RNA sequence: UUUUUUUU
């Protein structure tokens, strides 16, 4: 049965030990392996001894993926034996599926347990967290884990408990003054690791050769994950292995391609999880989304080149960039470990065992010393951390990734010039978006050269939030077919979400225009979100008087939406210069950026050619292979600029 | 017995030495009644430049190839 | 000449 299943999972042999360790220290470290059980049958445990008792207090598992908090959910469900909602529960962003007094144990997700601080400093609902997964590193770990190091003072009663990978799981006990390390090696199907014995050339090469070499002779059934770094170096190896299956002979048996990745459509992604028939071969090619995120079953063989794809923030002149590195020895084990999922597997790396210890690295990169740290910070201020470069973090970000989000802050208006939260930063503490975009929302309302286009910014933000995933294909061939006077990359996605609209939220309207239906439901559950705070901070109250006291419905909408975006995104703005586009910042120079070929600005200054706007407001400040710029705005009138941020135009122009 | 006469008021009415011998704008934040806007002339005061470095002051500062192995000379 | 995963 299932009670009997239970005994068979690692972490149950252990338990006895386990329960005097956890009621002795406050702070306990688990070193254990994938698939130890340490995630499901841990907190189920604490049930059983009466942890909880009489108390209100309730626990929270705290897991990276949204995806896998509700996954886990429903099998902690089958395990207890009680309906999803009510004695287990789970609590992510949008589908909150909890009872307020029946709910036990609660597997939240790593961003929502961050926000519960900015309410009640204490938690005081909670009796023992337990992180899980804290090896991924995402940007709300380390800030967790660094606000629970100050509240272990101020609640002796409060258990910590953190499941972690083995490499990483030493430096976690530095960090909170050498608290117990305990240990569940449980490990499932052991894999045997091949490698090259020499230096490879091209690597895409010796895996299109790998595969046959595991097609023409091994046993079967067997099924081929390969780890390629991106999008565009999966289309590559499609193309070419097309060519090479049907100039073999007929005797071979059929190979099937099957590409994942996170920007590819639902309707394909779906084809893995379709069991494979006889006598046919499945080979999938996929990017990081196969490692951590997703199971696919019959996986025998995976083969792993070593590469992955990073980006790194550069703070001065605030751009990421996103450029392919050799994957650390983490990911690696995290890639051989998708081998042995059923029986069994081999796992083939197109590198030698020389480099592999001496040339790659332990630990890949911590999430925060990457990323952008401007909603961090507020999220700090707030919580009164006065001193930010002696607050007790695992990985300090760098004086200069710190600074620029520092006079970020200022500009908006969110600090004051003595330091302290104004009334419009504390707002942006609330919204769920970025301090960015909740000026855009902000001056949408209140300020008085952009009122009333409330309605409009809500979706134009919604739909920033989701511009990879929106077009199946090509954006022109889709763009085209919805409008043909668009002259900027924003008033296009106020324009695909009212047509949506007046349609009545069809399946159908989006697949005659070729936009994915999936992320569209995405889009409309970010835009009521954000009317509900809006609605909450007061704002849809002042939005409504300025259209019937003043009333604008011509073409002067488009004109006002971007001036929104110029008081929300005031130093991304470019200037047009002799080579190209410069950026037109004090610090940074002119870095002489150049727009995405996705932009429909990128369509009417090449297909068409329509004389190139003097400014050019863009969302994203990125270089793949080249300095690129994308979601563009066109700003007409210069007089804008030191209108509405006099802080800084009226001295740059 | 002699001449006199009476002159009244009323009546006719680089830098100095002694000797000759051989900056920094710092904010500190209030530790634990809200401002509506931060104004024009704040700005003016503390420049935008100058608020990341000040802030910190007051804390107490003071392209892989296409193809190729993770070798492959 | 074309975005790695994600979270509120």
């Amino acid at each position: 049965t299932i009670q009997e299943a239970r005994k068979l999972l690692p972490v149950h042999q252990y338990k006895d030990e386990l329960l005097q360790e956890i009621k002795k220290n406050q702070v306990l470290i688990i070193m254990g392996e994938t698939g130890s059980g340490k995630t499901t049958q841990l907190p189920q445990y604490l049930v059983e001894d009466g942890f909880t008792d009489q108390g209100k207090l309730q626990i929270a598992i705290t897991q990276p993926r949204r995806v896998a908090a509700t996954s886990v959910a429903a099998r902690v469900a089958d395990e207890m034996n009680v309906v999803l909602g009510k004695e287990v529960g789970y609590q992510i962003r949008f589908e909150d599926k909890t009872t307020p007094n029946k709910t036990v144990l609660k597997y939240m997700t790593d961003g929502m347990l961050l926000r519960e601080f900015l309410t009640d400093s204490k938690l005081s609902k909670y009796s023992c967290i337990m992180i899980d997964e804290a090896h991924e590193r995402t940007l709300a770990t380390d800030i967790l884990i660094g606000l629970l190091k100050d509240i272990l003072p101020q609640r002796p009663t409060l258990k910590l408990l953190i499941s972690s990978a083995t490499m990483n799981a030493k430096k976690f006990s530095e960090f909170f003054d050498n608290c117990p390390i305990f240990n569940v090696p449980g490990r499932r199907y052991p894999v045997d690791i091949h490698y090259t014995l020499q230096p490879e050339a091209n690597y895409i090469h010796a895996a299109i050769t790998t595969i046959f070499q595991i097609h023409t002779t091994q046993s079967l059934p067997g099924d081929i994950l390969v780890f390629l770094t991106g999008q565009e170096e999966i289309e590559r190896t499609k193309t070419k292995l097309e060519e090479i299956m049907s100039k073999l002979g007929s005797r071979t048996k059929q190979m099937i391609i099957t590409p994942i990745y996170a920007n590819l459509p639902q309707e394909q992604q779906l084809k893995i999880f379709q069991p494979t028939p006889e006598n046919c071969r499945k080979v999938v090619l996929a990017t990081n989304i196969a490692e951590t995120s997703l199971t696919i079953d019959g996986i025998r063989y995976v083969i792993d080149p070593g590469f992955v794809k990073e980006n790194s923030y550069v703070p001065s002149t605030g751009m990421t960039q996103l450029l392919t590195v050799p994957c650390s020895r983490a990911s690696v084990d995290q890639r051989a470990g998708r081998a042995g999922r059923v029986g069994p597997g081999k796992c083939f790396r197109i590198f030698t065992k020389w480099s592999y210890l001496h040339e790659l690295e332990l630990m890949p990169k911590p999430e925060i010393t990457r990323t952008n740290l401007s909603n961090t910070v507020l999220l700090l201020l707030s919580l009164g951390v006065t001193d930010l470069i002696k607050f007790p973090l695992m990985d300090k970000p760098s004086i200069p990734t710190l600074r620029k989000s520092l006079e970020n802050l200022y500009i908006l208006g969110a600090l004051n010039s003595k330091g302290t939260i104004t009334r419009l930063g504390k707002m942006m503490c609330e919204f769920p978006c970025e301090p960015e975009f909740a000026k855009v929302l902000y001056t949408a309302a209140t300020h008085e050269q952009c009122q009333g286009v409330l309605e409009e910014c809500l979706t134009i933000v919604s739909m920033l939030h989701e511009t990879p995933s929106l077009f199946i294909g090509q954006k022109r061939d889709a763009a085209a077919s919805v409008l043909s006077e668009v002259e900027s990359d924003h008033i296009l996605y106020l324009e695909i979400f009212n047509q949506w609209r007046n349609s009545k939220f069809s399946r159908s309207w989006c697949q005659d225009h070729k936009i994915q239906f999936k992320t569209m439901l995405r889009v409309r559950n970010i835009r009521n979100q954000l009317f509900r705070c809006s609605e909450k901070v007061g704002l849809v109250e002042k939005n409504d008087q300025a259209r019937m006291k003043i009333g604008n419905i011509a073409g002067y909408i488009n004109a006002r939406i971007t001036r929104c975006f110029i008081s929300g995104f005031p130093m991304n703005i470019v200037q047009l210069g002799p080579t190209g586009y410069q950026t037109m910042g004090r610090s940074s120079g002119g870095l002489n950026v150049s727009v995405h070929p996705t932009s429909i600005l990128f369509v009417n200054h090449k297909e068409k050619a329509q004389r190139p706007s003097k400014y050019v407001l863009y969302q994203q400040l990125m270089l793949t292979s080249k300095e690129f710029i994308r979601d563009c705005l066109v700003i007409p009138k210069e007089e804008w600029l030191i209108d509405m941020v006099p802080q800084i135009f009226k001295d740059l122009i | 017995s002699k001449f006199s006469l009476k002159l009244g008021s009323k009546t006719l009415k680089k830098i100095k030495i002694q000797s000759i011998d051989k900056k920094k704008l710092v904010i500190k934040l209030s530790e634990n009644p809200l401002v509506e806007y931060v104004t024009e002339k704040e700005y003016n005061e503390v420049p935008v430049e100058e608020f990341g470095d000040a802030l910190l002051r007051g804390m107490g500062w003071e392209i892989h190839p296409d193809g190729l192995g993770i070798g492959a000379k």
